[PDB]
C-alpha cells in the first residue's frame, strides 16, 4: 500500500490519534449527566469543526471531536451496483450483532457509509492504540471482503449453471 | 402539540462569541521562485473577514501554488518556514483538502506527511481546536 | 420481562428497587434521547444481582420515568404533572399565580430522578409559550422559573415536624389530649 | 430442492388425504379451494354443485386463447381420458373426478394430475417436435408470451429446432445479480458432453425477432437454446420440456439461494472481524 | 515508584500534611482513605453518604478537613471526632453540576468551580451552624474547570472552557480582612472581573500561583502553555510544540515549571528573565522504560480462541512509559511548597499513582 | 375564555 | 405450599417450637393414644404424593414443621426401602433405621436449621429425642403395609419413583 | 381475477400453511429442518459455510424427521429465535416447493407472539423486502384472529367483538382481551410454561417410573399426552389415593411401535394421565420462578380495566389453541373464576349493608371446533379485506426510512 494507500492511512491514523483525546464533562445543560456531547448538538462550546481525509469523490472519511466522544465516518470506495449491495447487506449484518463491539454505532450517518464512535467510557476499559489500528485495519480489509464476495457469488453462479446444464 | 417546538432560545451566550493577493502569486510563479510563491501564498491570510468570496480566493490560490511543485525540493520549502508559518500552512493544507477532483490528493498528503515530520500533531491539535474561521 | 428475563411478585420487586435508583434516569427531550438510544449503544449499564447473575439494561432505563408526564403508558387517562400543575395554577385567581410560579418546590423521594426538574420547567415554558403567548417567543423571556430542591429531599417532613414539635411543645392546646377521647360527640377536634 | 419440481405437491397431499378416506362409506367431504403456482396462474378446486360426489379441478391460464387456436386433441385423450369436460371457470381447461366409478389406480392418477401445468403446455412444443419429425412442411413459427410480460419465441426449421428465451427483472436490486448469473449460463460446458448450444445477449435482439413482436427493450437479455434430434427425441422429450419450463422459476430460486449463501459468509466473516476488535479489551 | 491502587480510574486526589495518608476516589458513589503501613499501602476507612460520583477533595493541612465536591449539587466538609469521621452538610444553590474544589492556605474558605456557570464561594458561621454561599456570575460565561489560590487569599484564578483564565478579587469583610498591596490591582470587592486573557489561547485545564504572587501559568487544550507575568507591564509569554494536550500545571520555583497529561509523562518547562520566552524540557521524569513478557503456555492458546494466537500485549508504549499510564490527571507537590518542591506527584486516569523526583536525576 | 376562567 | 398441615387445635402443646400432636402407636415415648386413626403421620402419608411435586411451602401453623420433617425422613426410608425383598426384611430394615442418631434441630447436619430452634435446657433435648424416635418407629410402621404388596414381595414401583424426587432439593443425607 | 394472497403462522411448534379465501390449511407440517452440519470443530468462526451447493442440501417437513444422518434443530424457541439462518431457509424452502408462490406478486401475512421484540420483527421484515421482494407486508399479534374465527361457533350475524383470548403454543401461551375491537395494551402477561415443558415432566417421571423403551423414541412415547390419555381433576390428592386404591382399572396400558427394530414394546399408563394437563393450574411443578395459576392471572387481568369492559369480558372466553384441547378445562377455569369473583362481591357487599342483592356476575366458557388451528382462519379474513391491501406497508415506505415500519407494536407508544 506504500504508493497508494499509505499516506492516506497515515493522514487518517494521525487525525484520529489527535483526536481521540476525551475527557469526562459534568453535563452543562441538563441537571447532571455524562451523555455523549457530539450526539446531543446541544451547546457548541465543546464542538470541534469537522474534518476529512480523502483522495476520490466517492470514497470519504470524516473525523468529528468533543470533550465527551469523537464520532468517525467513513465512506467506502464502491463502484458497481453489486458493490455497494454487498456493502450495504455486509454493514447491516455488522449492524445486527454490533452489541458485543461497544464501540460502533446502530445506524449509518445519513449519506455516508458506516460509522463509529468513541468515549470516555470505552477509552480506560478498553485500550487506546488497538481501538484506532482496529479501524484502520476494517478500512484496508473492505475491498478484500467485498472482492471475496464477488468472487463467490460467481462461483455459486457457475456452479449452478454447470449443475443445470449437465442434464440436458 | 406542547413540547414538539422549542424551548431552546435562552439568553445565556452559547458561545456567541487582510486577504491575500494574486499579482505577486503569479510574478512568482511565471519566475519559477516556487519559494516566494508559497511565501505570497500564505501572507496576509483571512484571519479577521466575514465574506466567502477572500475564503475561497485563498483557498483556490494556495491549492494552485501546491499542486505546481515537484516531489523533490518540498522539503525545502517546508524547511525554510517557521513554526507558526507550518501551522497556518498546515491550516491552509486542510482547508483545500475537501477541495475534490483535479486530482487534487497526492501532492496535498504528501504536505501533510512532510507538516507531520516537522508541525507533529500540535499542528493536528490546533487545527482541530481553533474555533477562528480560517 | 420482555428482554427476556422472569421475575416474580414475592422478592424481586425489592430487588429491583436498587436498579432502579442506580440506573434509571429521566430524559429532557424524548425525541432525541429516543434517537440516541436507536442510534447508538453507550447508554447501556447493567447491575451486580446478590447471586452474581448479570443483567443487560441500555433501553428500559429511559423510558420508565417518562410514565409521569404520560400515564397513557400505564393505562391511566392522565394529563401529566406539568400539564396538571399548569391547569391547577391556572384555575386559581390572577394575583396568585405569578407568586405560585416563583415559587415551587419538589418534595419527596420519588423526585430525586436526575433531570426532573430540567423536563418540568421546560414543560411549564412550553405550556405557557403555547396557551398563553400562541408561540410569542419575545415576551417568553422574562418568565422566571426556580424550582426549590433542597439537598435534604430524601427527608423534609421529619425536619419540619421536629421544627414544629420545637416551639409547638409547652402549650398544651394543640393536642387531642387522651382526656376528649372518653367522651362521646369528638373527634374533627382541629381543622 | 435444487431442480424445482413440476409435480404441485398440494394436489398430491389432498387428493392423498381424500382418497385414503375414500372407502368409508357416503363420505363428501366437500372441499373448496383455491391455489396458485408459478407463472402467475390460479388454480381452483370445487365441487360443481351440491352433488359432492364430484370433484372438479380447473386453470387460469393466461395464454389460454393461443392453446385453443393451436387446437390440443392429442392432449384429450393421450394423458387424459374420458374425465376430462368444457371448461367452466373462465373458458380454461378443468378436470374432474368420478368417485361413482371405482377409481382402481392410486398414485399414477394422482401423479397425471399434477403436471397439469406441463401436461398442457407441451401442446404446442411436442407439437412443433412432431411437425420437424414427420417431414411435414416447417409449420409457421409461434410467439407464446406467458403471464410474465416477457415473451417466448419458437423457430420449427427442418434439420433442427430453435428457442429463444426473453428474460425481464423488476427490482433494481437483482438485475445485476441476474445479469452476472446469465453471463456464465452461456459458458458453463466443460461438465456437459451431449449438450445443447448456449448464448447470451441483451444490446442487439437476435434477427429471428425482429418481425415478430416479442420482448423488445432495452434492460432485456437474450437466451436461445440449439435443439437437436440427440436431445429431443421421443425418449429425452419430458426432460427437455421439464428443465426449460422450470427455467424461470429455477433462475430465481438459486438467485436467492446466492443471495443466503453470501448472507452466511459475511456473517461468518463478522466473527473474524470481531475476533480481530477484542485485541483492545484488557486481560 | 509506580504504584497501583485500583484497575478502574480515579477521578481525584488528596494528601494530607505529612503525605502518610491517601484519598483515592474509586470512580463510584464513596471515597476511599489510604494509609502508609512501613512500606506498603492499606485501606483503614471507607466514607459513604453521597449517591452522586465524587470528583472534587481536598484537604485542610492544620484542619485536618475532608471536602467531597461533586455531583448532586451539593457538598460535604467531613471533619474528624475522635476516631471516626462524619460530614457537614453544606448548600451552594447549584441546578446543573460541581467539579473542582480547593481550600484556601489560611483555612477560612473553600470555593467551588461548579459548572452552572457560577463559582461559589463559602466561609464558617457559627450562628446557624451552617456554611453559607456566595456567588460570582458576573463575567463568567461556561464552565470552569480549574481553580488555585493565593497567599493571601483574596485573589482567585478560574480557569474556564471560554478561551480565558482569569484573575477574581474575593473578600468576604465577615471572615477577611485588608489585603497587604498588590501589583495587580486594588483588591476590589466581592462579585467582580479583575483581568481577563489578553487574546484566544485554547481552554484551561489547570492554573498555578507563585509565592511572590507575581506570575502566573496554565495550559490549554490547543498544545500551549502561557505564563502572565504581572511584574513587568503585564508581559506574556507564550511556548508551543508537538505534544499532544496538557491536563496539568504546576512549577518549582521562580523560573521553572511542569506539567502533565496526554503525553503519558511529565513534561518540563522553563521561563526567562528579561527575554519573555520560555524553553522546553524533555522526559525529566526518566529516560525511559522497558518491557517484558512471557511464554504463558496457557495464553497461547487462550487468547486464540477471542483474539489471534500471536496476539500478546505488546505495545508500541512500553519502550517510554506509554503502555499503561494511560493519561495523567493532574499534578501536586510533596515537600514544603512551590519554591522547591524536592519531589512531585500525579495522578493517573489508569487508576493507579506514581512518584517522582526532580534531584535524584542529577542533571 | 380567553382571560379570566378557561373557555 | 397450597397443600399445608390441617388438625392442629389450638391446645396442642409444643416442645421448643414443634407441635407435640399425639400419634397413636403401640411402642412408646412421651406421647398419648388418639382413638382415631386420623393424625400426623396419616395425613403425612396422604399428602407425600403430591407436596414432593410443589417447590415451595410456607408454615401457616407450627404443624408444618412436623409435616416436613415427616416427609424429610419419608424420603430416606424410600430410598432405602427400594432395595427391600422381603416384608421382614423391610420392617427390619426400616426398625433399624427408627433407632438411630440423626441430626436433631438446632445442631448441625439438620437443612433448613434456621426455621426450627435450638433447645437450651437438658430435659427438652430428650424429650424431643424421644418424640422423634417415636414418629420414626411410627413411620417405619406405617410404610411397611402399603409400600409392600399380596403380590411380588417387593416395593412398587409406583411407592419408590419418587426416590430421586428430594424435598426441597435435599435431603437429610 | 386477482390473485390471492399467502396466510402464514409461524411459530415454535407445527407451522400452519396455506392460502387466503380457503377453509383449510393445506399444509402443517413441523418446524424440524434438516442441515449437512456433522463433527467440525471449529463452529464459531465458520458455524457452517457449506462448500459448493451443499448448503442447500437439506431436507423440510414430516421428511425432515426420517433422515438419520444429518441434524434434526429446531430454529425457533418460545418465540425468540438464536439464529435466523435457518429461518430464512425454512421460509424459502417453503414457498417454493409447497406454496409456489412467486413473492413480487404475492402479499404475505406474518404471525409473531406479542412478546417479540422489535429488532426481530424490524430485522425480518427488512430480510424479507430485501430477498424476496414481497410488495406488500403486515404482522399482528394471533389474538384478534382467534377472536374472528371464534365466530363461527355460534351467531356469526350477531357481532359480538368483546372478549378475551387465552391462546395456546408450543412453548407460549399468552393472555389478551379485546374491548370492542380495541385491545388493552397494559393489560397482557406473558406465561413461559407451555404444552412443551410438559411433554419433558412427562417423560422424565417416565423415565423413571417406567422401563422398556429406547432412548431415540421417547417423544413419540410420551406423546400420549395428544392422545385420550389426560383429563383434568377438579381433585389432585382424591384421584391420587384412587389410584394407590384400586390401581387396576384406572391404569391404562400403551402398545407403541419401535422405530428401527421392528419389536413391539408396551408400559402402564399412571399418574401423568392428569398431572400434566393440571401443571396449567399449577405451573410452580416446571418453572420455580413462574408460581403463580392461570385462573387468577385471568381474573387479574379482566380486573385492571375500566369498570365499563369488565361485564362483557367475562362473558366471552375463548377455548382456542392446541394445549387447551385436555378435556374439563373449561368448566375447572369457569368455576374458578366464578367462585373468586363471588367471593369479592360477598366481600364488597359486606363492608357497605344494604338489603339488596346484585345480579349475580355470569362466567361462561364455550367449546367448539377451530381450537387447534384459530390463527389461519384470521389471517385469511385478514387478506380478504380490501382494507388490508391499503394498510400493508409499501416497498418505497421500506426503501429509505427503512425496516422501521413494520416496528409497531400494541403495547408501545410515546
Ligand atoms: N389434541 C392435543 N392434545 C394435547 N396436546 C396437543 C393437542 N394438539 C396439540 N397439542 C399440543 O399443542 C402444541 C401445539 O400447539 P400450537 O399452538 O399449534 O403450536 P404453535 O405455538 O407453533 O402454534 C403441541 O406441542 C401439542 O403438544
Ligand atoms: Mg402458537
Amino acid at each position: 500500500m506504500t504508493a497508494t494507500l499509505r499516506p492516506y492511512l497515515s493522514a487518517v491514523r494521525a487525525t484520529l490519534q489527535a483526536a481521540l483525546c476525551l475527557e469526562n464533562f459534568s453535563s452543562q445543560v441538563v441537571e447532571r449527566h455524562n451523555k455523549p456531547e457530539v450526539e446531543v448538538r446541544s451547546s457548541k462550546e465543546l464542538l470541534l469543526q469537522p474534518v476529512t481525509i480523502s483522495r476520490n469523490e466517492k470514497e470519504k472519511v470524516l473525523i468529528e471531536g468533543s470533550i465527551n466522544s469523537v464520532r468517525v465516518s467513513i465512506a467506502v470506495k464502491q463502484a458497481d451496483e453489486i458493490e455497494k449491495i454487498l456493502c450495504h447487506k455486509f454493514m447491516r449484518f455488522m449492524m445486527m450483532r454490533a452489541e458485543n463491539f461497544f464501540i460502533l454505532r446502530r445506524k449509518p450517518v445519513e449519506g455516508y457509509d458506516i460509522s463509529f464512535l468513541i468515549t470516555n467510557f470505552h477509552t480506560e476499559q478498553m485500550y487506546k492504540h488497538k481501538l484506532v489500528d482496529f479501524v484502520i485495519h476494517f478500512m484496508e480489509e473492505i475491498d478484500k471482503e467485498i472482492s471475496e464476495m464477488k468472487l463467490s457469488v460467481n462461483a455459486r453462479a457457475r456452479i449452478v449453471a454447470e449443475e443445470f446444464l449437465k442434464n440436458f | 402539540r406542547f413540547r414538539k417546538v422549542d424551548v431552546g432560545e435562552y439568553d445565556e451566550n452559547k458561545f456567541v462569541d487582510a486577504g491575500p493577493d494574486e499579482g505577486e502569486v503569479d510574478s512568482c510563479l511565471r519566475q519559477g521562485n516556487m519559494t516566494a510563491a508559497l511565501q505570497a501564498a500564505l501572507k496576509n491570510p483571512p484571519i479577521n473577514t466575514k465574506s466567502q468570496a477572500v475564503k475561497d480566493r485563498a483557498g483556490s490560490i494556495v491549492l494552485k501554488v501546491l499542486i505546481s511543485f515537484k516531489a523533490n525540493d518540498i522539503e525545502k520549502a517546508v524547511q525554510s518556514l517557521d513554526k507558526n508559518g507550518v501551522d497556518l500552512l498546515m491550516k491552509y493544507i486542510y482547508k483545500g483538502f475537501e477541495s475534490p477532483s483535479d486530482n487534487s490528493s497526492a501532492v496535498l498528503l504528501q504536505w501533510h506527511e512532510k507538516a507531520l515530520a516537522a508541525g507533529g500533531v500540535g499542528s493536528i491539535v490546533r487545527v482541530l481546536t481553533a474555533r477562528k474561521t480560517v | 420481562l420482555l428482554r427476556g428475563y422472569a421475575f416474580n411478585h414475592s422478592a424481586d420487586f425489592e430487588t429491583v428497587r436498587m436498579i432502579k435508583e442506580k440506573l434509571c434516569y429521566v430524559g429532557y427531550n424524548i425525541e432525541q434521547e429516543q434517537k440516541l438510544a436507536l442510534e447508538t449503544t453507550v447508554l447501556v449499564e447493567s447491575y451486580t444481582l446478590p447471586d452474581g447473575r448479570i443483567i443487560k439494561v441500555g433501553g428500559e432505563r429511559f423510558e420508565a420515568p417518562e410514565a409521569l408526564f404520560q400515564p397513557h403508558l400505564i393505562n391511566v387517562e392522565g394529563v401529566g404533572v406539568a400539564e396538571l400543575l399548569f391547569n391547577t395554577i391556572q384555575a386559581a385567581d390572577i394575583d396568585t399565580r405569578s407568586e405560585f410560579y416563583k415559587h415551587i418546590v419538589l418534595s419527596g423521594g420519588s423526585t430525586m430522578y436526575p433531570g426532573l426538574p430540567s423536563r418540568l420547567e421546560r414543560e411549564l415554558k412550553q405550556l405557557y409559550l403555547e396557551r398563553v403567548l400562541k408561540g410569542d417567543v419575545e415576551k417568553l423571556s422574562k418568565f422566571k422559573i426556580r424550582i426549590e430542591d433542597p439537598p435534604r429531599r430524601k427527608h423534609m417532613v421529619f425536619l419540619g415536624g421536629a421544627v414544629l414539635a420545637d416551639i409547638m411543645k409547652d402549650k398544651d392546646n394543640f393536642w387531642m389530649t387522651r382526656q376528649e377521647y372518653q367522651e362521646k360527640g369528638v373527634r374533627v377536634l382541629e381543622k | 430442492m435444487i431442480l424445482l419440481e413440476v409435480n404441485n405437491r398440494i394436489i398430491e397431499e389432498t387428493l392423498a388425504l381424500k382418497f385414503e378416506n375414500a372407502a368409508a362409506g357416503n363420505k363428501p367431504e366437500a372441499v373448496e379451494v383455491t391455489f396458485a403456482d408459478f407463472d402467475g396462474v390460479l388454480y381452483h378446486i370445487s365441487n360443481p354443485n351440491g352433488d359432492k360426489t364430484k370433484v372438479m379441478v380447473s386453470i387460469s391460464l393466461k395464454f389460454y386463447k393461443e392453446l385453443q387456436a393451436h387446437g390440443a386433441d392429442e392432449l384429450l385423450k393421450r394423458v387424459y381420458g374420458s374425465y376430462l369436460v368444457n371448461p367452466e371457470s373462465g373458458y380454461n381447461v378443468s378436470l374432474l373426478y368420478d368417485l361413482e366409478n371405482l377409481p382402481a389406480s392410486k398414485d399414477s392418477i394422482v401423479h397425471q394430475a399434477g403436471m397439469l401445468k406441463r401436461n398442457c403446455f407441451a401442446s404446442v412444443f411436442e407439437k412443433y417436435f412432431q411437425f420437424q419429425e414427420e417431414g411435414k412442411e416447417g409449420e409457421n413459427r409461434a410467439v407464446i408470451h406467458y403471464r410474465d410480460d416477457e415473451t417466448m419465441y419458437v423457430e420449427s426449421k427442418k434439420d433442427r429446432v430453435t428457442v429463444v428465451f426473453s428474460t425481464v427483472f423488476k427490482d433494481d436490486d437483482d438485475v445485476v445479480i441476474g445479469k452476472v448469473f446469465m453471463q456464465e449460463f452461456k459458458e458453463g460446458r466443460r461438465a456437459s458432453h451431449t449438450a445443447p448450444q448456449v448464448l447470451f445477449s441483451h444490446r442487439e435482439p437476435p434477427l429471428e425477432l425482429k418481425d415478430t413482436d416479442a420482448a423488445v427493450g432495452d434492460n432485456i437479455g437474450y437466451i436461445t437454446f440449439v435443439l437437436f434430434p440427440r436431445h429431443t427425441n421421443a425418449s429425452a422429450r419430458d426432460n427437455t420440456i421439464n428443465l426449460i419450463h422450470t427455467f424461470r422459476d429455477y433462475l430465481h430460486y438459486h438467485i436467492k439461494c446466492s443471495k443466503a449463501y453470501i448472507h452466511t459468509r459475511m456473517r461468518a466473516k463478522t466473527s473474524d472481524f470481531l475476533k480481530v476488535l477484542n485485541r483492545a479489551r484488557p486481560d | 515508584a509506580y504504584h497501583s491502587f485500583l484497575v478502574e480510574p480515579i477521578s481525584c486526589h488528596a494528601w494530607n500534611k505529612d503525605r502518610t495518608q491517601i484519598a483515592i476516589c474509586p470512580n463510584n458513589h464513596e471515597v476511599h482513605i489510604y494509609e502508609k503501613s512501613g512500606n506498603k499501602w492499606v485501606q483503614v476507612h471507607e466514607l459513604k453518604e453521597h449517591n452522586g460520583q465524587v470528583t472534587g477533595i481536598d484537604w485542610a493541612p492544620d484542619s485536618n478537613r475532608i471536602v467531597t465536591c461533586g455531583t448532586d449539587r451539593n457538598a460535604y466538609v467531613w471533619t474528624l471526632k475522635g476516631r471516626t469521621w462524619k460530614p457537614t452538610l453544606v448548600i451552594l444553590r447549584i441546578n446543573r453540576a460541581a467539579r473542582c474544589v480547593r481550600w484556601a492556605p489560611n483555612e477560612k474558605k473553600f470555593a467551588v468551580g461548579s459548572g452552572s456557570r457560577v463559582i461559589s464561594i463559602c466561609y464558617f458561621e457559627q450562628e446557624n451552624d451552617w456554611w453559607v454561599c456566595k456567588h460570582i456570575k458576573k463575567p463568567i460565561r461556561s464552565t470552569v474547570l480549574s481553580l488555585d489560590w493565593h497567599p493571601n487569599s483574596v485573589l482567585l484564578a478560574a480557569g474556564s472552557c471560554d478561551f480565558k483564565c482569569r484573575i477574581f478579587s474575593a473578600y468576604i469583610k465577615e471572615v477577611e480582612e485588608r489585603p497587604a498591596p498588590t501589583p495587580w490591582g486594588s483588591k476590589m470587592p466581592f462579585g467582580e472581573l479583575m483581568f481577563e486573557s489578553s487574546s484566544s489561547c485554547g481552554w484551561v485545564h489547570g492554573v498555578c500561583f507563585s509565592a511572590n504572587g507575581s506570575r502566573v501559568a496554565w495550559v490549554s487544550h490547543d498544545s500551549t502553555v502561557c505564563l502572565a507575568d504581572a511584574d513587568k507591564k503585564m508581559a506574556v509569554a507564550t511556548l508551543a510544540s508537538e505534544t499532544l494536550p496538557l491536563l496539568a500545571v504546576t512549577f518549582i520555583t521562580e523560573s521553572s515549571l511542569v506539567a502533565a497529561g496526554h503525553d503519558c509523562f511529565p513534561v518540563l518547562f522553563t521561563y526567562d528573565s528579561a527575554a519573555g520566552k520560555l524553553s522546553f524540557g524533555g522526559r525529566l521524569d526518566v529516560p525511559k522504560q522497558s518491557s517484558q513478557r512471557g511464554l504463558t503456555a496457557r495464553e497461547r492458546f487462550q487468547n486464540l480462541d477471542k483474539k489471534a494466537s500471536s496476539e500478546g500485549s505488546a505495545a508500541a508504549g512500553a519502550g517510554l512509559d506509554s503502555l499503561h499510564k494511560n493519561s495523567v490527571s493532574q499534578i501536586s507537590v510533596l515537600s514544603g511548597g512551590k519554591a522547591k518542591c524536592s519531589q512531585f506527584c500525579t495522578t493517573g486516569m489508569d487508576g493507579g499513582m506514581s512518584i517522582w523526583d526532580v534531584r535524584s536525576l542529577e542533571s | 375564555w380567553x382571560a379570566x376562567c378557561p373557555a | 405450599p397450597a397443600y399445608h398441615s390441617s388438625l392442629m387445635d389450638p391446645d396442642t402443646k409444643l416442645i421448643g417450637n414443634m407441635a407435640l400432636l399425639p400419634i397413636r402407636s403401640q411402642f412408646k415415648g412421651p406421647a398419648p393414644r388418639e382413638t382415631k386413626d386420623t393424625d400426623i403421620v396419616d395425613e403425612a402419608i396422604y399428602y407425600f404424593k403430591a407436596n414432593v411435586f410443589f417447590k415451595n411451602y410456607e408454615i401457616k401453623n407450627e404443624a408444618d414443621r412436623t409435616l416436613i420433617y415427616i416427609t424429610l425422613y419419608i424420603s430416606e426410608c424410600l430410598k432405602k426401602l427400594q432395595k427391600c425383598n422381603s416384608k421382614s426384611q423391610g420392617e427390619k430394615e426400616m426398625y433399624t433405621l427408627g433407632i438411630t442418631n440423626f441430626p436433631i434441630p438446632g445442631e448441625p447436619g439438620f437443612p433448613l436449621n434456621a426455621i426450627y430452634a435450638k433447645p437450651a435446657n437438658k430435659q427438652e433435648d430428650e424429650v424431643m429425642r424421644a418424640y422423634l424416635q417415636q414418629l420414626r418407629q411410627e413411620t417405619g410402621l406405617r410404610l411397611c403395609e402399603k409400600v409392600f404388596d399380596p403380590q411380588n414381595d417387593k416395593p412398587s414401583k409406583w411407592w419408590t419413583c419418587f426416590v430421586k424426587r428430594q424435598f426441597m432439593n435435599k435431603s437429610l443425607s | 381475477g386477482r390473485l390471492p394472497a399467502c396466510v402464514v403462522d409461524c411459530g415454535t411448534g407445527y407451522t400452519k400453511l396455506g392460502y387466503a379465501g380457503n377453509t383449510e390449511p393445506q399444509f402443517i407440517i413441523p418446524s424440524c429442518i434438516a442441515i449437512k452440519e456433522s463433527a467440525k470443530v471449529g463452529d464459531q468462526a465458520q458455524r457452517r459455510v457449506m462448500k459448493g451447493v451443499d448448503d442447500l442440501d437439506f431436507f423440510i417437513g414430516d421428511e425432515a424427521i426420517e433422515k438419520p444422518t444429518y441434524a434434526t434443530k429446531w430454529p425457533i424457541r418460545h418465540g425468540i429465535v438464536e439464529d435466523w439462518d435457518l429461518m430464512e431457509r425454512f421460509m424459502e424452502q417453503v414457498i417454493f416447493k409447497y406454496l409456489r408462490a412467486e413473492p413480487e406478486d404475492h402479499y404475505f401475512l406474518l404471525t409473531e407472539p406479542p412478546l417479540n421484540t422489535p429488532e426481530n420483527r424490524e430485522y425480518t421484515a427488512e430480510i424479507m423486502f430485501e430477498s424476496f421482494n414481497v410488495p406488500g407486508l403486515y404482522i399482528a399479534v394471533q389474538a384478534v384472529l382467534a377472536l374472528a374465527a371464534s365466530w363461527t361457533s355460534r351467531q356469526v350475524g350477531e357481532r359480538t367483538l368483546t372478549g378475551t383470548v387465552i391462546d395456546s403454543g408450543d412453548g407460549v401461551t399468552h393472555v389478551i382481551p379485546v374491548a370492542e375491537g380495541y385491545v388493552i395494551g397494559s393489560c397482557i402477561k406473558h406465561i413461559p410454561i407451555a404444552g412443551r415443558d410438559i411433554t419433558y415432566f412427562i417423560q422424565q417421571l417416565l423415565r423413571d417410573r417406567e422401563v422398556g423403551i429406547p432412548p431415540e423414541q421417547s417423544l413419540e412415547t410420551a406423546k400420549a399426552v395428544k392422545e385420550r390419555y389426560s383429563y383434568v381433576c377438579p381433585d389432585l390428592v382424591k384421584e391420587f389415593n384412587k389410584y394407590d386404591t384400586d390401581g387396576s382399572k384406572w391404569i391404562k396400558q400403551y402398545t407403541g411401535i419401535n422405530a428401527i427394530s421392528k419389536k413391539e414394546f408396551s408400559i402402564d399408563v399412571g399418574y401423568e394421565r392428569f398431572l400434566g394437563p393440571e401443571i396449567f393450574f399449577h405451573p410452580e411443578f416446571a418453572n420455580p420462578d413462574f408460581t403463580q395459576p392461570i385462573s387468577e392471572v385471568v381474573d387479574e387481568v379482566i380486573q385492571n380495566c375500566p369498570i365499563d369492559v369488565r361485564r362483557p369480558l367475562y362473558k366471552n372466553i375463548v377455548l382456542s389453541g392446541g394445549s387447551t384441547m385436555f378435556r374439563d378445562f373449561g368448566r375447572r377455569l369457569q368455576r374458578d373464576l366464578k367462585r373468586t369473583v363471588d367471593a369479592r362481591l360477598k366481600l364488597s357487599e359486606e363492608l357497605s349493608g344494604g338489603r339488596l342483592k346484585p345480579k349475580p356476575i355470569d362466567v361462561q366458557v364455550i367449546t367448539h371446533h377451530m381450537q387447534r388451528y384459530a390463527v389461519w382462519f384470521g389471517g385469511s379474513m385478514l387478506a380478504s379485506t380490501p382494507e388490508f391491501y391499503q394498510v400493508c406497508h409499501t416497498k418505497k415506505d421500506y426503501e429509505e426510512i427503512g425496516p422501521s415500519i413494520c416496528r409497531h407494536n400494541p403495547v408501545f407508544g410515546v
